[PDB]
């Protein structure tokens, strides 16, 4: 009368961990910060320094 | 002449000289000179001499001329009575000089002129000083005009000389330096004690003169003296604080100051420049809130330049500090201007803006009703500066507190009529930033939750919180405020319209992220309105590009063309050769490529797209370029999803040569690039810091859109693991940002992905979650509140009504599922029509051609598919030919797009016509096959290949074999292509020919141009030519006549090297035993095993084990007898010796006489190679099948042939690779009686054998070429410490072995198990399953696999088949990573019996000696364990035969 052996069933699908490769990971990053508001020079003074001849 | 006569003579002589000048004569002047010579005797004589000298100088018009000028000045100096006469004389001399502007003047001539001018000036000033000159208002004015007239002439000469002054003549300019600065001194003194009007007009020319005088040096890099020239005026003008010069043009005063400030700032001296800006504003003290702007810009320019030089102390010198005594309102306006100018720079000025806002809060008195306004405006600016980098060392006010205080102050303000526009502006801006900083609060709250570590339905219902109504309402009101501001058509009259433009950009980005696309459309229309009002065509072009991209994301491509044309029209007005123009031009080209794609003019679109893809401007490092590459990659994926008949062949080659071979690869690269952008935002020298704010909410919206594309695509392909991975990533992001609509979308997607894997519980959980979220979103036919108005919500609702019908049909309700599908059938048309009307009203056009075909078309196509699949099970000959015809027509109007659904509908039509008609089925299915061959749906591709290889068979041998070959392991093929692309990417980034070769081997569109079966057949013939020697490939496949069933007819296709493909059809549908029954019995055995292993009575336990083993051996015997029957020598080797071939020829002819259609030789050559073991009943069935008309003499002839071929030998060196379907892989074919002595392994697809060969050609696979070493082995013995019975014995024998470095009892670190697979030849795992916990499929796929994997666990090499999806398991990831051989169990086994098996295998193989076949010892060790069929038939091998070295 042989004793009962063990029996440890395993589903082959329980191996998958739905983890992306670290180049596709977005939600674990600290999406904190609002990086200012830059309103570029409406007037480019660069071309405001020329008078040429002493016109009357 | 008497004194009076002499005075009259001077007047007459001057008149004579003036008369000579009156006609510009010289001979007459000579006559007057003779008259003067006659008068020569006086004070007027020197004066007359000067006039004569002037005439001589006029005649000269060089060195002598210079000497004459000096001589004139010298005599004039002595004269200056005589000085009074010298004036009239100097006027004549100056008249000659006026006509002597030869421009060819040298500093010496200018110095001589300066001498004469200075002498005249001294005499003129003395004459003007004389009370008489001042006494006569006009007379003083006349002398004053004369002085200024002379100075105007002087600077003209100076500028003429400065123009003549070149790089070499700079020394000459430095010579004129003296007179220039002295000139300024004289000019200022001339303005002393002057009448207001006279002083102001003279001030204008005075400043103008020095501006021209100073500019010359500045225009030649000589600031020091340029500053010395303007220093006196700037100081005098600045010191006189009283505004005594209100009229003097601010435009002039500006120039002089501007010049000195630049001269100092270009020479450092930032401190002096700051004081000069203070003096500048001091001069413009009582000016308008307009002229003060330029000084303030120069302030910020001097301040920012100071920072570059480390002049941090300039920041310490602030305006409020510098301009101590200034009217509050004026200082508040000046600090507003400084705030705006700081907003204009690009170099981390957050702290400076914070200082300005703090001082503006301190200066604005909250008491005044006109101070509450300034309080609120500075508070929204403080909110802006705090949602960026919150300052905990100052203020002690939170950002969400500042903004709410501002909103209350604004609600307390009442305007009149001129400021209502400013009120609407600031209120809308406050509401926008209220939303922004509530979202930042949510972000940091989630960050704190996730940081709380110490030492998801609930999460969804918690994050919902019914807070959507609070936040979205504020943006919905900011939009209305901006709209009432900008829609009137009149001028806006706001502070900075640029700020309105930037806020509208942020609002469009935010709406895109909250998934409200129509609101973003309206916001972009208003941004285009404002952009024309501001004459900024960059922004108009960008707004039109965005409107076009958003209209193409929706259905309507007609309205996108108008706005693309508008974008081009705005592009005309740009500089070109500038990054803005390059970017907007590439964007418009991309939009036109997409318009061609949707307009079915695909070849011009591909030409455009390849022009875009080959531009070196698309690769320059900047974030807008990365967004453009993202859109490029999504368009490339949209072009890779078209059938090959739409495009030419070289077009496909050059399109795939860019680096992206499938839409999945393109979309994952899009996702990767979208992540790399965020690493740049949420961190440079701030060069690209211009659009970071809008980009931060554009990148998140694009991430969610890319994830929707990458999830809806990978799930339709059947790859549900990666699809769920991306779906979970996006759900995590959306719960982080707390966006209900996007998370509802992604929950419905995850529900469909779980329904694909037959998980009704998880799908119903997700469905209830989205029902909760949709009840939250709605504000609680033609209008269903917020749901109907929004397209995204109607889409998510119809996807709910689709996945719910799918679940309702999976559990088996039918009527309810059909009613839900018919609801989805009436839902998409009305949804598209209401979106059409909404888009027309929003853009304000007339009659949009055709309805909007967005994702509603795809969901209606899937509804048609699922409603056609249910007419098969209820073939009542009614609404089946009327639901499939309508679906076919629908899907046939949009030809290049809805292609998988037309293939599904064609397959269903073929299955309905199945029960000439065979040719009709074949052509229909060939249409479908070419419809999905480029990127197959894995589940449809199998049904389509096997139905097409069943209709078309023996009438076309090679084509039938090719279809059977492609119907296996499609998902593994997709995954291998993706893995190879990732390998190429990482290998290029780290620093490959075999990689590209394998990619070509697995590619879906590496075909030539052809009709229906020809180019496919040619590629298949090449692949057949690639088979190695000594290997037989049997592809067993179940031909399924319904999608979702099992099937009975076994398609067996044998593949050899230099032999035609021999295929056979084994219809096991009447053979009593069936094959469905075999699979049912196997499932029953595996269920009974686990239900029995719970009993504790050892006797009943062993009885059940024995009964299951007997059942298992009966099943194995039945496979060979009934399942294969006579057609079972197709798996046996081929006789190298002649004999079968000659008999094959003779029998071919003679049986062809007997009525054998499709006579073939290789079939009989392989069926007679095993004649030694051929039984009379096999010969009976074979004969009665081959030759039905005259069978008896066919048997007799076959009996004679086998009797003549009685003695033979199968080849010693040979091998059989079994390619099984997803349903037949679980049966233990390797343990059938016939295949017990024969080496037999498995592979996923036939292409994997060729891949192993290709890798063997180059290396990287030492074991499959050299041999396994007895040493060099890593073992994992009992890592979970459950099984000690094994642990003890296996510990003894393993430790006894030399060179074996492993673990025992403990779970191995992932690093050492990585090194175990990589650096070793053998990986003996004695434990639970297949590693899994410490080594999962992704970790090995990320790895190279050198070692043989002897994984001795329960279901180690089993593939889990869930639903209509193909098998998944870690063995696939092992052999996709290059594992030569992978041994593992197939079903659950027990402990000590599997230990006995493992001990036998390891004692037989290891220790046999060098060159010991492993597959020989897996069958030799299969007779050691007690239950020889229940735990002996379980071990299975994947790969190629290996041997010990």
């Amino acid at each position: 009368y042989p004793e009962i052996e063990k029996f440890f069933p395993f589903n082959p699908l329980d191996f998958e961990s739905f983890d992306l490769p670290e180049e596709h990971q977005i939600a674990h990053l600290p999406l904190s910060g609002v990086p200012l508001m830059i309103l570029d020079e409406e007037r480019e003074l660069e071309k405001l320094f020329q008078l040429g001849p002493p016109s009357p | 002449l008497s004194p009076q006569r002499a005075l009259c003579l001077l007047e007459l002589t001057l008149e004579h000289c003036r008369r000579f000048c009156w006609s510009r004569h010289h001979d007459k002047a000579i006559s007057a000179v003779e008259k003067a010579h006659s008068y020569l005797r006086t004070n007027l004589a020197p004066s007359l001499q000067l006039c004569q000298l002037g005439v001589k100088l006029l005649q000269v018009g060089p060195q002598a001329v210079a000497k004459l000028l000096i001589k004139a000045s010298a005599v004039l100096s002595k004269s200056m009575p005589p000085l009074r006469a010298l004036y009239e004389s100097c006027q004549f001399f100056l008249s000659g000089l006026e006509r002597g502007t030869k421009r060819r003047y040298r500093l010496d001539a200018i110095l001589s002129l300066f001498a004469f001018l200075g002498g005249y000036c001294s005499l003129l000033q003395q004459l003007r000083d004389d009370g008489v000159y001042g006494g006569s208002s006009k007379q003083q004015q006349s002398f004053l005009q004369m002085y200024f007239q002379g100075l105007h002439l002087y600077t003209v000469v100076v500028y003429d000389f400065a123009q003549g002054c070149q790089i070499v003549d700079l020394a000459d300019l430095t010579q004129l330096v003296d007179s220039c600065k002295s000139t300024v001194v004289w000019m200022l003194e001339a303005l002393e004690g002057l009448s207001g009007q006279e002083l102001t007009d003279h001030m204008g020319m005075t400043a103008s003169y020095t501006s021209n005088l100073a500019y010359s040096f500045y225009s030649h890099k000589l600031y020091a003296e340029a500053c010395a020239i303007s220093e006196p005026l700037c100081q005098h003008l600045g010191l006189v604080k009283p505004g005594t010069y209100p009229e003097v043009p601010p435009e002039k005063l500006h120039r002089c100051f501007r010049l000195q400030v630049e001269s100092l700032k270009k020479l450092g001296k930032q401190a002096q420049g700051c004081k000069m800006v203070i003096l500048w504003l001091a001069a413009l003290q009582p000016c308008s809130p307009e002229h003060m702007a330029e000084p303030v810009t120069f302030w910020v320019r001097v301040k920012m330049d100071a920072a570059r030089a480390g002049d941090k102390e300039l920041q310490l010198k602030t305006l409020r500090d510098s301009l101590s005594g200034w009217d509050p309102e004026t200082l508040a306006l000046l600090l507003r201007e400084e705030l705006q100018a700081y907003k204009a720079v690009r170099a981390d000025t957050g702290q400076e803006r914070f200082n300005i806002i703090c001082d503006l809060l301190e200066l604005s008195p909250e008491e005044t009703p006109a101070g509450a306004w300034a309080r609120a405006t500075h508070l929204v600016e403080l909110a802006q500066v705090l949602c960026y980098h919150d300052f905990t060392q100052q203020t002690n006010c939170s950002a969400l507190d500042a903004i709410r205080e501002a909103l209350q102050l604004l609600d307390s303000v009442r305007p009149e009529a001129q400021a209502r526009d400013q009120l609407l502006d600031d209120k809308a801006q406050a509401l926008l930033w209220l939303y922004i900083c509530t979202l930042e609060a949510k972000i940091q709250e989630g960050i704190e939750r996730d940081r709380r570590a110490q030492a998801f339905l609930y999460s969804n219902i918690a994050f919902n919180l019914a807070a959507d109504a609070a936040q979205s309402k504020c943006l919905d009101q900011a939009l209305a405020l901006w709209k009432e501001l900008l829609t009137k058509g009149q001028a806006p009259a706001v502070r900075c319209l640029q700020q309105t433009a930037a806020s509208l950009q942020i609002l469009a980005a935010l709406y895109q992220l909250v998934a409200k696309p129509m609101q973003a459309l309206e916001v972009l229309l208003l941004l285009r309105i404002v952009s024309e009002r501001l004459k900024d065509h960059s922004k108009a072009a960008g707004s039109s590009c965005h409107i076009t991209q958003l209209l193409l994301t929706l259905g309507c491509p007609s309205y996108a063309q108008l706005h693309l044309e508008e974008a081009a029209s705005s592009l005309k007005h740009l500089d070109q050769t500038t990054d803005t123009y390059l970017l907007l031009s590439l964007t418009c080209d991309l939009l036109r490529s997409q318009l061609y794609w949707t307009h079915q003019k695909v070849t011009k679109g591909v030409s455009l797209l390849l022009s875009v893809l080959r531009d070196p401007a698309l690769q320059k490092s900047s974030k807008a370029w990365y967004l453009l590459r993202v859109q490029v990659l999504q368009l490339v994926a949209a072009y890779l999803s078209l059938p090959s008949n739409n495009l030419s062949h070289s077009l496909w080659e050059q399109l795939c040569a860019q680096g992206w071979q499938t839409p999945e690869i393109a979309l994952i690269d899009s996702h990767k690039l979208l992540r790399s952008i965020i690493l740049l935002l949420m961190g440079t020298s701030f060069l690209d810091y211009g659009e970071n704010l809008v980009q931060k909410w554009q990148v998140l919206s694009e991430v969610l859109s890319c994830s929707e594309k990458l999830v809806c695509h990978l799930g339709r392909l059947g790859s549900v693991s990666e699809a769920k991975a991306f779906c979970l990533e996006a759900l995590k992001l959306t719960t982080k940002l707390q966006i209900p609509r996007q998370c509802a979308l992604f929950l419905v997607l995850k529900g469909e992905l779980e329904l694909a894997r037959n998980d009704i519980d998880l799908c119903q959980s997700d469905l209830q979650q989205v029902l909760f979220l949709l009840e939250s979103c709605t504000e609680f036919p033609t209008c269903d509140c917020s749901l109907c108005a929004s397209p995204v919500l109607t889409a998510v609702c119809l996807r709910w009504v689709l996945v719910t019908a799918g679940v309702r049909l999976a559990m088996g309700h039918q009527a309810q599922g059909l009613d839900l599908l018919q609801v989805v059938l009436k839902g998409c048309p009305e949804a598209a029509e209401r979106l059409t009307q909404a888009l027309q009203a929003s853009l304000n056009h007339k009659t949009p051609p055709s309805l909007v075909p967005s994702l509603l078309d795809e969901i209606l196509a899937q509804a048609y598919t699922l409603l056609a699949l249910e007419g098969l099970n209820q073939p009542s000959n009614e609404s089946l030919q009327k639901v499939l015809q309508s679906g076919l027509k629908f899907v046939a109007a949009r030809i290049p797009h809805l292609e998988p659904w037309r293939a599904s509908l064609l397959l269903i039509w073929a299955l309905t016509k199945l029960g000439s008609t065979l040719d009709s089925i074949c052509d229909s299915l060939s249409v479908a096959f070419r419809g999905i061959s480029h990127c197959p749906p894995s589940g449809l591709y199998a049904h389509l290949c096997r139905f097409l290889a069943l209709c078309l068979g023996h009438r076309d041998p090679y084509a039938t074999a090719f279809l059977v070959t492609e119907s296996v392991s499609i998902t593994c093929r997709h995954q291998l292509l993706t893995h190879l692309h990732r390998q190429l990417s990482k290998a290029q980034k780290h620093r490959d020919v075999p990689l590209a070769r394998i990619q070509r081997l697995f590619s879906f569109r590496a075909l030539e141009s052809g009709h229906f079966p020809q180019p496919e057949k040619e590629s298949f013939q090449e692949r057949l030519a690639l088979i190695p020697s000594g290997v037989t490939v049997c592809v067993l496949a179940l031909a399924t006549l319904q999608p979702g069933t099992v099937g009975n007819t076994l398609l067996l296709t044998r593949l050899e090297k230099d032999s035609p493909p021999v295929s056979v059809q084994i219809p096991t549908g009447q053979n009593k035993l069936h094959l469905r029954s075999v699979l049912n019995e196997f499932d029953a055995i595996q269920k009974a095993q686990k239900e029995n292993s719970s009993c504790t009575d050892k006797r009943e336990w062993w009885t059940g084990r024995l009964a299951l083993d007997h059942r298992m051996e009966v099943l194995i015997a039945s496979l060979e007898k009934s399942v294969l029957g006579c057609w079972k020598g197709l798996l046996l080797p081929s006789s190298e010796e002649p004999g079968p071939a000659q008999e094959a020829s003779r029998l071919q002819e003679l049986l062809q006489d007997c009525g054998w259609k499709y006579p073939d030789r290789t079939l009989l050559k392989i069926m007679l190679s095993g004649a030694g073991a051929l039984t009379p009943q096999d010969i009976q069935a074979l004969a009665y099948g081959l030759c039905p008309t005259q069978p008896e003499r066919a048997q007799e002839l076959l009996n004679e042939a086998v009797g003549r071929l009685q003695g033979l030998t199968v080849p010693s060196n040979s091998h059989l690779v079994l390619v099984l379907d997803k349903d037949l892989q679980k049966l233990p074919w390797e343990s059938m009686p016939s295949l017990q002595a024969l080496p037999v392994t498995r592979l996923p697809s036939f292409r994997f054998l060729l891949s192993y060969s290709i890798i063997k050609e180059y290396g990287a696979s030492p074991v499959l070429s050299q041999g396994v070493d007895p040493r060099s082995t890593f073992y994992v013995l009992n890592p979970h410490n459950n099984l000690s019975s094994t642990e003890e014995q296996f510990r003894a024998n393993f430790s006894s072995e030399a060179g074996w470095r492993g673990v025992v009892g403990e779970v191995p670190r992932p690093e050492q198990v990585q090194e175990a697979l990589t650096k070793h030849d053998l990986y003996i795992y004695a434990g639970h399953g297949a590693g899994a916990r410490f080594l999962d499929g992704q970790a090995v796929l990320r790895l190279s696999c050198r070692a043989v994997a002897l994984l001795f666990g329960c279901s180690s090499a089993a593939l889990a088949v869930h639903g209509n999806l193909e098998g998944a398991g870690i063995v696939l990831k092992y052999i996709m990573a290059g594992c030569p051989l992978f041994l593992g169990n197939l079903w659950d086994v027990t402990d000590r019996d599997i230990d006995r098996y493992t001990e036998a295998l390891l004692q037989g193989w290891l220790g046999a000696g060098p060159g010991a076949p492993l597959l020989y010892y897996v069958n030799q060790a299969r007779q050691a364990p007690r239950l020889k069929y229940l735990i002996g038939a379980a071990p299975i091998a994947y790969g190629l035969p290996v041997s010990l070295r």
